[PDB]
């Protein structure tokens, strides 16, 4: 999730 | 980037104070989890506005946040709790004191102590946003990390630049600097203790928070 | 309080002269942890007497002295390790006769705490950390790690800050280079705190599974629970 | 506690 939110 | 340029960018990047759903141990802790889970979204879009952060890898950004997130929530908590002696303002509508701590009590007192330390020092907002950003960049720094070190040094220049303006002598700037940075050891401690408490709760949570936990 | 009426150079000398000696040791999981526990148990005795020689520490209550050591003992053991491991890149010099690589830590459920330690040592090496700065840092850990869990301690900490700067200005550091290096050194104390916390959990894990712990060593562990 | 005795 954290990766997608950074993106 | 000038020091004054530094402070403005950080000041303008600040996340909003979020509200709770207030009004047992399960209920209260349920509320803090709800709050933390929504704050995390703002934190993530806040980190992007932190100078240097966007210059890092996507993997590195993930690591830094996975390490520092609770530290950042906690220094946020302690800051907005400054003018509320003996209490913790988790949210404008969630103001709590020591005697509803309920395995929390030890963590509560530590947070309460950190806020008293801040108030004693008359911690300024400009200094706070500096500290918080240092936490994001420092807490997981241990290729080009050292661009992070260049930025860390910039933030340190900003702290000192701030202090010189408040009429602090050269000796007073060095001492205050150490005093602020030394507090970050405690925040590290509270965070670690906090993680442990949360690890006990998992084996009785937000899907994002769980992802943030197993990283530890 | 004599600690406040003390110059930077007199502070440095006082700390340098109070340095505990470097002890010697005596791999499976219990073998390695046996030697470390034994070693740590012996250093604690020297640590306690080193602390009584750290300026300002003697003015504190016995109860307070007990608290600061209980909080900082593993931090202090660890920054000691990291320091003497400097001249040995990729290595951990727990004792002169006990030099370990990361591969040895893998025989214990430990490698994560190894790497962090090795990383800290790389940082010290990269910064060219001096002995005078090391003894300052270590005393800072002693007085700071338990202070918020008391004005005397803050005034002694400030004095040590003055000393760290006085050293940097002596080594020819510019004004900007002085406060930048201070923050760099102090920020590493966050990591040592983290390593200590992660160390503690591993020891409580060891204590519930029964390497046998020293009663003194157990007394230190129970303080963090 | 052992610390008490050792510290004195
Ligand atoms: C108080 C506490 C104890 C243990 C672990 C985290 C803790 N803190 C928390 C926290 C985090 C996650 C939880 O499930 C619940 C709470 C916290 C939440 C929001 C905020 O703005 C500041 C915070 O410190
Ligand atoms: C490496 C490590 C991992 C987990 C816990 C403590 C650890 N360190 C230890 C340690 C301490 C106590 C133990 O029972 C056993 C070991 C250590 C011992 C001596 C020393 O001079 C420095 C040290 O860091």
């Amino acid at each position: 999730i954290l990766h997608r939110l950074l993106q | 980037l000038t020091a004054d340029q530094m402070v403005s960018a950080l000041l303008d990047a600040e996340p909003p104070i979020l509200y709770s759903e207030y009004d047992s141990e399960a209920s209260m802790m349920g509320l803090l989890t709800n709050l933390a889970d929504r704050e995390l979204v703002h934190m993530i879009n806040w980190a992007k506005r932190v100078p240097g952060f966007v210059d890092l890898t996507l993997h590195d950004q993930v690591h830094l946040l996975e390490c520092a997130w609770l530290e950042i929530l906690m220094i946020g908590l302690v800051w907005r709790s400054m003018e509320h002696p003996g209490k913790l303002l988790f949210a404008p509508n969630l103001l709590l004191d020591r005697n509803q701590g309920k395995g929390m009590v030890e963590i509560f007192d530590m947070l309460l102590a950190t806020s008293s330390r801040f108030r004693m020092m008359n911690l300024q907002g400009e200094e706070f946003v500096c500290l918080k950003s240092i936490i994001l960049l420092n807490s997981g720094v241990y290729e080009e990390k050292d661009h992070i070190h260049r930025v860390l040094d910039k933030i340190t220049d900003t702290l000192i630049h701030l202090m010189a303006k408040a009429g602090l002598t050269l000796q007073q700037q060095h001492q205050r600097l150490a005093q602020l940075l030394l507090i970050l050891s405690h925040i590290r401690h509270m965070s670690n203790k906090g993680m442990e408490h949360l690890y006990s709760m998992k084996c009785k949570l937000s899907d994002l928070l769980l992802e943030m936990l197993d990283a530890h």
